[PDB]
């Protein structure tokens, strides 16, 4: 972001990030589970503060 | 009166807890409930039964005698 223009931007990056793994990983992707919420209640009980 | 805020000092005690609606009101009512009511009972039978005992025997000793006190002898 800034004074650039996205021609000089894309160039650069296929010079200096094509050497990047290609699209296909071997089979071992990081797929997010969903994450359960929990109603819960966490009590640190510190008078000194 | 007293309230909360004013009540004792505390330090570095956590606490954690559970939603009453993310848990079961009944856990292991009867896995876990029925030996834990044997230890208790076997903790304390001896110093509770024995003076109740002893009021069994005087109770039924005391009737037993009153009940044929009154009963007739050949004299």
């Amino acid at each position: 972001a800034g004074g650039l223009e996205h021609r000089q931007l894309l160039d650069l990056a296929q010079k200096h990030f094509s050497g990047l793994s290609g699209t296909y990983d071997e089979d071992a992707v990081p797929t997010l589970s969903p994450c359960r919420f929990t109603g819960s209640q966490i009590c640190h009980r510190e008078d000194g503060l | 009166g007293r309230q909360f805020g004013h009540l004792t000092r505390v330090r570095h005690v956590i606490t954690y807890s559970l939603s009453p609606f993310e848990q079961r009101a009944f856990p292991h009512y009867f896995s876990k409930g029925i030996p834990n009511v044997l230890r208790r009972t076997r903790a304390c039978i001896l110093r509770v039964a024995p003076p109740f005992v002893a009021f069994y025997l005087v109770y039924t000793w005391g009737t037993q005698e009153f009940e044929k006190s009154k009963r007739k002898n050949p004299a």
